[PDB]
């Protein structure tokens, strides 16, 4: 399955043509980038692992490029996304992110029920990756 | 190919597009009406070259089940049975681009004892429509059958006035002011004043609350003071429109446990509390025996237009519904709009067992009232003794007249506001009861200036506001004169 | 002081005439007429004392005049009023009711604090009349 | 194991004319088919996947069964079953569910048994082909 998390995961991987593009955006409206790894695929894993500091006080789109192409090839198979922060007053957040690396094969999720009262099913969602596997090895 | 395009609907009606709201089995010109429907009549302005009845028809829909675009899912439902009919369009009279348009809906559409799933469905959506310039919920017909879910009038005209020991006049009632400003103690003086001179009532003011100028407790206590005060000096029960209006409805309880506990028998709400607030407090009043006043707050806002809004004839119903014992419903003569003919069927509304058809006074739908008590209307704003020939004529035996400036802008004082009200009153119905004709130009401010003769307060009433009078023209007015 | 009980009570006390022509309103409406006695005047004495039964079936004022002044004559001082019911559907209660007689030396009542918690008192209307003497016997 | 879902499965396997049979009394009774694939065969899986939408505007048992077997070549290996919807009041719901695809081999599940309060335990119904393999790929 296709992991949709990402703001653009509906439309096919993006090529390093438009990966750029949308930094180029990001960054003429002032925001910061970062770059971010990890193979834990759950919706609820917030903390994907950092690939540095952001990059603040960056004007060239490349400079981001330069370190997502290090990013691949130094990482583990599994997921990589680029972030967008805005500090702004009233944002002081995230407000862009998208997926430029996911594996060639993505299992997905099973759902677990446990019953809990009267009808009530206590839900978990259970990564065949990640518990097959340890972080470094699960793609 | 592909087993999604092979399962298509091909059918006339659940084929996917855009298909008008009439051939949805939203309009049928005979469908003949159950026991068990909601009505509802809607005056409807359809935008330049869209259908009357197209118009009517999209109002039932979008207001039951359907959408702009056809649906694969009415077909898991006995969608039949659950759509919404446009049944009758009128044109309105003297006008050929505002329509009439009779909507019944089945029972099932509706949660039982829920006045907020009933508006969720009736006005949730539709007035804001593109395709209609202008809609006003004009009536409704609620039948027996939804109306026995709901409790109706905690107390009631007839017990409210068992628990008052008072019968055979209207009561009495004054607003405190200034409406903002004074403190517990003096708000406790006022009422303690007014009550004293003859008032029934006096209440807070819809804006009073709690205040810097006032915490709520200090006015409570300090007005129980004053109605006992009152009390004890005349014999009669008394008491004040404690107003619990709060943020939220466990401020709202806090409040109306504190005027429980300390003895009140009467609590006021204002309408901005909003429908869901209103139900609890009314199950509330009716399981701690207390009368709940609504003050009608914000209603103006939907109300005045007659193109656009929900007519105050739907309020009447809903509030009498929901439970609250009184709600202001105008007074003709006074401060605030109200045509003759559209006060008495909000008074026939809020009052009688049942209505018959009447369209000048703006009675649609015939309707029982399922034995669901009677709620007291209210008439209150700018008004004084001197019309009170035409307050009895008008508004009858079940009412409050409040008269807070007329009480309160007394130059000798709020005893003497009170009393030259209360005289003027008993002096009035004395001689309706007696069969002179005290709604005549002459003989009725004739009744009041012999009662002034060996009545001070009341003479000077008469003399400072004889020719005051609110001589405009009205907004909501009947499309049926009489 | 007065007791303002009743409907009519800042009116002057109803001659037998005025009251006779309240009776015939109440009758011309199909309402029922009673009276009753009491020298309780407290504001909650909800029961006053029937003289005899309402006068349902009667067809002419000058009954219930006739039944008053019988009561005026064997009941000690004290308050008589005259109330009319409706049976009707929706009403079933009392729609009138005013005094016919009040004693001459009414001393009325005193406010009774007592202390409840904090700040809140706890009232009782007291009346002089009954706290002196027994019913027949207080004025 | 043999899942017991459905409301035949406890007699062999239906033919293709004994299913074509039931298919035909659903429809004679006016009721609407529908198709329904599965590989996660937990008792509390309200939802299996739709083979399309349900045959509204069918009057053919032969079309239905059509449906059935394009279902049977283009699924994944799991579960097939056959509903019949009653759109009408008082019913409004589905009235026959059985299953018509089984897998070869189906492990089933164990109990899974979380202490909880006292001695109440808490139970989690846990499928063998569903923790093991994602969905398209258990059996
Ligand atoms: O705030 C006011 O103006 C009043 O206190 C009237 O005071 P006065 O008696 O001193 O004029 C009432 O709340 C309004 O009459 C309510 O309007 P409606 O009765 O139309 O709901
Ligand atoms: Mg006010």
């Amino acid at each position: 399955m296709r992991l949709t998390q990402g703001c653009f995961s509906f439309l096919p991987d993006l090529t390093d043509a438009q990966i750029e593009k949308q930094v180029a955006y990001a960054m003429a409206k002032g925001w910061a980038m970062n770059v971010e790894w990890t193979d834990d695929p759950h919706p609820r894993n917030n903390y994907w692992e950092l690939w540095g500091l952001p990059l603040f006080d960056i004007k060239d789109p490349a400079t981001v490029m330069f370190e997502l192409n290090e990013a691949r090839k130094s990482c583990a198979a599994g997921y990589i996304r680029i972030n967008a922060f805005d500090a702004s007053y009233g944002v002081e957040s995230c407000v862009m992110s998208f997926i430029t690396n996911r594996p060639t094969n993505e299992p997905g999720f099973y759902l677990d029920r446990t019953d809990g009262p009267g009808r009530q099913i206590v839900y978990s969602i259970k990564s065949y990756s990640v518990q097959a596997n340890p972080e470094g090895s699960r793609y | 190919q592909s087993v999604s395009e092979r399962t298509r609907i091909k059918s006339d009606r659940y084929e996917s597009g855009v298909i008008p709201y009439a051939k949805m089995g939203y309009w049928d010109a005979s469908y003949t009406v159950k026991d068990t429907d909601v009505l509802a009549l809607f005056r409807i302005t359809p935008q330049p070259g869209v259908d009357p009845v197209e118009a009517a028809a999209a109002v039932a829909g979008e207001s039951s089940t359907a959408t702009w675009t056809v649906v694969w899912t009415d077909l898991l439902t006995a969608c039949e049975r659950y759509r919404a009919k446009a049944y009758r369009v009128d044109p309105v009279p003297n006008s050929a681009d505002v329509f009439f348009a009779f909507i019944a809906y089945e029972c099932d559409l509706f949660e039982e004892a829920s006045l907020a799933n009933l508006t969720a469905s009736i006005i949730g959506n539709v007035f804001g429509f593109k395709a209609v310039s202008a809609l006003r919920l004009e009536d409704m017909r609620i039948p027996h059958s939804y109306l026995x879910t709901f409790q109706g009038p905690a107390t009631g005209i007839i017990v409210e006035r068992e628990r008052l020991n008072k019968y055979g006049t209207p009561l009495l009632g004054a607003t405190v002011k200034p409406k903002l400003g004074l403190s517990g103690k003096n708000y406790g003086r006022v009422v303690y004043e007014g009550l004293k001179g003859g008032l029934d009532f006096l209440k807070d003011d819809e804006n009073i609350n709690s205040q810097p100028f006032m915490r709520w407790r200090e006015r409570f206590l300090n007005c129980m003071e004053g109605i006992n005060r009152a009390s004890a000096a005349t014999g009669e029960v008394k008491g004040s429109y404690l107003n619990i209006t709060a943020a939220t409805m466990e401020e709202v309880y806090k409040r109306a446990e504190y005027a429980k506990a300390v003895g009140s028998i009467v609590v006021m709400i204002d309408l901005v509390m909003g429908y869901t607030a209103i139900q609890s407090i009314a199950y509330w009043a009716r399981e701690n025996d207390m009368l709940l006043h609504l003050h009608r707050a914000g209603n103006s806002t939907y109300a005045r237009q007659k193109n656009h809004g929900i007519n105050f004839r739907v309020i009447c119903k809903w509030m009498r519904m929901s439970g609250v014992d009184h709600i202001h419903a105008g007074t003709v003569v006074g401060k605030l709009e109200g045509d003759p003919l559209m006060i008495k069927g909000f008074y026939d509304i809020l009052r009688l067992t049942e209505l018959e058809v009447n369209l000048p006074f703006g009675i649609f739908f015939e309707m029982d009232w399922a034995s669901l008590r009677r709620c007291m209307p209210v008439a209150s704003g700018g008004i004084h003794c001197g019309q009170m020939h035409q307050l009895i004529h008008y508004l009858g035996d079940d009412v409050v007249l409040q008269f807070g400036g007329g009480t309160i802008g007394h130059p000798d004082g709020i005893q003497a506001g009170a009393t030259a009200n209360r005289v003027a009153l008993e002096s009035m119905v004395l001689a309706r009861n007696e069969g002179v004709d005290y709604f005549d130009q002459q003989v009725g401010p004739q009744i009041l200036r012999d009662a002034a003769k060996t009545c001070g307060p009341l003479q000077t009433a008469l003399d400072l506001w004889k020719d005051i009078s609110f001589d405009y023209t009205s907004t909501d007015t009947a499309d049926f004169a009489e």
